[PDB]
């Protein structure tokens, strides 16, 4: 499903992402926008054999198990296909684990290249939350 | 640090009644609140995560609800195996903290 | 099925370093985030810290930097070192995964001149 910006902001707020471990809500909307264009079914096959899944493009080498990625660690303890749902629950649970590492949101390459250092609260302005 | 206050500190109840325990946070923590049970001579057991998400292997009489600062754990029809301590825990901010606990015991 | 089990001394003296070990059986230590938690005598729980997959550590500031958590992939164990213990460090210590589903049985450590 393709979320609207304000729609996603209100959902991510409901899923407890506003100020989770020091990251204001706008970070998460901005990251979704550049990682997947707000599409919960987005998938991206990498050159190393892994695949990035869903709205936050969570990687099958470290985070979820898709059964086809060589040294998969399955850190979120979840099948990757659970991240391709229009309900964002599993993606948000996994993301909270990811961001609890000392790397924080630098795990998301598009966030790091297009969001960090910008006025990320601009992604939630103009929205009823 | 976020402080978590639970109440009541102790609740006595007859098997078969339904009870509700409360956990209040000193700041808004969204849905980042988990509930643990701790029976005598046992290590904590995770019952509910992220305020209301169910966990495989736990009786379905346990349910959780709330957001922001006010959270509740409900036990529909208490059984004798439910007696013990209940704690809430927030993982919104580092350091993670626990509430002071509620003791559930036979009335 | 993963199993966790704490070990170390049950009695230590004031000002020494307490060292505990958590052995993991069932999966590799590289597949989770790992933590230490302790329970004081009148049921107060304290989250001590955890180590995540990059090796970064988070420590509770109530410990005033006397703690260190390290892991050993080879032995599939991770450790707790607590320096300069006092009688206030008497407690039951548990290791558990960050997710909170797997906990060790807990070990009581008493701090006394003796």
């Amino acid at each position: 499903k393709v979320f609207g910006r304000c729609e996603l902001a209100a959902a991510m707020k409901r899923h407890g992402l506003d100020n989770y471990r020091g990251y204001s809500l706008g970070n998460w909307v901005c990251a979704a926008k550049f990682e997947s264009n707000f599409n919960t079914q987005a998938t991206n096959r990498n050159t190393d054999g892994s695949t990035d899944y869903g709205i936050l493009q969570i990687n099958s080498r470290w985070w979820c198990n898709d059964g086809r990625t060589p040294g998969s660690r399955n850190l979120c303890n979840i099948p990757c296909s659970a991240l391709l749902s229009s309900d964002i629950t599993a993606s948000v649970n996994c993301a909270k684990k990811i961001v609890s590492d000392g790397n924080g949101m630098n795990a998301w390459v598009a966030w790091r290249n297009r969001c960090k250092g910008t006025d990320v609260q601009a992604w939630i302005r103009g929205c009823r939350l | 640090d976020i402080v978590l206050t639970q109440s009541p500190a102790t609740l006595s109840v007859t098997p078969g009644n339904s009870v509700s325990l409360s956990c209040r946070a000193s700041q808004s923590i969204g849905n980042n609140l988990h509930w643990y049970q701790q029976k005598s001579h046992e290590s904590p057991r995770l019952l509910i995560k992220y305020a209301s998400q169910s966990i495989s292997g736990i009786p379905s009489r346990f349910s959780g609800s709330g957001s922001g600062t006010d959270f509740t754990l409900s036990i529909n029809s208490v059984e004798t195996e439910d007696f013990g301590m209940y704690f809430c825990q927030q993982s919104n901010s580092w350091p993670y903290t626990f509430g002071g606990g509620t003791k559930l015991e036979i009335k | 099925d993963v199993q966790l089990q704490e070990s170390g001394p049950s009695l230590v003296k004031p000002s020494q370093t307490l060292s505990l070990t958590c052995s993991v059986t069932g999966d590799s230590i590289t597949s989770a985030y790992w933590s230490w938690i302790r329970k004081f005598p009148g049921n107060r729980l304290e989250y001590m810290g955890y180590v995540s997959y990059s090796g970064s550590t988070y420590y509770n500031p109530s410990l005033k930097s006397r703690i260190s958590i390290t892991r050993d992939t080879s032995k599939n164990q991770y450790y707790l070192d607590l320096n300069s213990v006092t009688t206030e460090d008497t407690a039951t210590y548990y290791c558990a995964n960050w997710a909170g589903d797997y906990w060790g049985q807990g070990t009581l450590v008493t701090v006394s001149a003796a």
